[PDB]
């Protein structure tokens, strides 16, 4: 099965070789993250040499490789199916491109951050924050990865989902690998994202449901495309999931000097980053918009 | 490593 992900993978990066993609070489960059992945596999095989057994059994290594093989065949047959749209960047076949790109990205630091150096760490994974720390050893215990369903039913007990629809919109924030599992890993990331704990949903939904600036699955060029068109519109701002930096915010603006910059706040959370930068001038215009969101 | 250009922010 791993020597059919190789494959599937290799195959792949010829698709993208193609000089008619124009394919850019800014993270994610499929180019590097397929023969990255295939890099840790390697390093994971061997560490596991002779205990191949207990490896092949591993419940989140099962869901990786499974998860693995789907994306590369759904890469494969956007390339069959999408055939020259592939080329038009702002085809929704191209977008799909990037979209998968990022999950790529997603499913490599996922893997290395649930493998570092090759050895399975899930139960003992260290989570960030200590309140969001015993949410999950109270209602998973050790495991590393959780169906979605269960895991939105036990976040509903605690923090209530408004509906079906936000639990779709919630879903699709957390399920970075897009797989229908939750990690321990992802939930590390969300839980990070959209801190404090004790206000979570809430937090999420200011900052990505009803933010005109939250831009869901945007790599930093797209960011940089988005925002060309208020070139001449300063104060101008979205922001989104960092791809190099997991975890972490980064916000795209317009300056004055018709600069288009990009920053990832630190030492302070991103509501105050926006709040700040809304203060002093600089994140006026969410995606452009005249009116800006309230989140005092 | 391939990174993209972060800045400080404002």
């Amino acid at each position: 099965m791993v020597e059919k992900c190789w494959k599937l993978m290799d195959k792949v990066v010829r698709l993208c070789q193609n000089p008619k993609l124009a394919l850019k070489n800014s993270p994610p960059y499929i180019l590097d993250l397929l023969p990255d992945t295939y890099q840790h596999l390697r390093t994971i095989l061997s560490r596991y040499e002779g205990k191949m057994e207990t490896l092949g059994e591993n419940e989140y290594f099962r869901v990786f490789m499974e998860n693995l093989m789907k994306k590369t065949k759904q890469t494969i047959s956007l390339f069959k199916e999408g055939k020259e749209r592939m080329y038009e960047e702002n085809s929704q076949p191209r977008r799909n491109l990037t979209k998968l790109s990022l999950i790529f990205s997603h499913m490599l630091a996922e893997l290395k951050g649930i493998f570092p150096s090759g050895l399975f760490q899930g139960d003992t994974f260290r989570i960030t924050k200590a309140d969001a720390a015993e949410f999950w050893r109270k209602a998973f215990g050790e495991k590393t990865i959780v169906p979605w369903k269960s895991f939105r039913q036990a976040l509903h007990e605690v923090h209530p989902i408004s509906s079906g629809l936000e639990a779709m919109a919630l879903k699709s924030t957390i399920d970075l690998t897009c797989n229908d599992y939750i990690s321990v890993f992802e939930f590390d990331i969300f839980t990070r994202l959209f801190q404090p704990w004790s206000s979570l949903l809430r937090n999420w939904n200011s900052l990505a449901v009803t933010h005109p600036g939250y831009m869901a699955f945007l790599t930093y060029d797209e960011v940089k495309a988005r925002l060309q068109k208020f070139i001449h519109k300063p104060g101008s701002y979205i922001f989104r999931l960092s791809c190099t930096r997991l975890g972490q915010w980064a916000i795209g603006y317009v300056t004055a000097d018709g600069n288009i910059l990009q920053t990832i706040p630190h030492n302070k959370p991103l509501f105050q980053a926006l709040i700040d930068g809304f203060r002093e001038g600089f994140y006026l215009f969410p995606d452009g918009r005249n009116q800006n969101p309230d989140l005092t | 490593r391939n990174t993209n250009e972060y800045t400080e922010g404002p």
